[PDB]
């Protein structure tokens, strides 16, 4: 649905003879202590 | 019987017989790379024959 033919119709992989690869991953992040980090910045 | 001489026999158990034949065959399309492939269609037709008693 996120790619459209010239005529504006959505791409159909079967009726249009196409192949497509999907890659997916799940990732989670947590800061255990908001105070444990510091930054040096140019004045 | 000259009909039995020239014609084709057909095994017929009942007093009636059914025939079915292809009539239409699908078309074919030139399609550009990645173009939509147009559909096509097959078709058939039926015929029948019945017996009489001498």
């Amino acid at each position: 649905s996120t790619v459209k033919n010239e005529d504006g119709t959505p791409v159909n992989l079967f009726e249009q003879d196409m192949v497509a690869l999907r890659a997916t991953m799940h990732v989670a992040l947590h800061i255990a202590d908001d105070k444990a980090f510091a930054k040096l910045v140019p004045a | 019987s000259k009909i039995m001489q020239l014609g084709k026999y057909e095994p017929m158990e009942g007093t009636e017989k059914k025939f079915t034949f292809w009539a239409d065959k699908p078309g074919a399309y030139w399609v550009g790379e990645g173009q939509k492939i147009e559909t096509s269609k097959a078709t058939w037709v039926n015929a029948t024959m019945r017996a009489f008693k001498l």
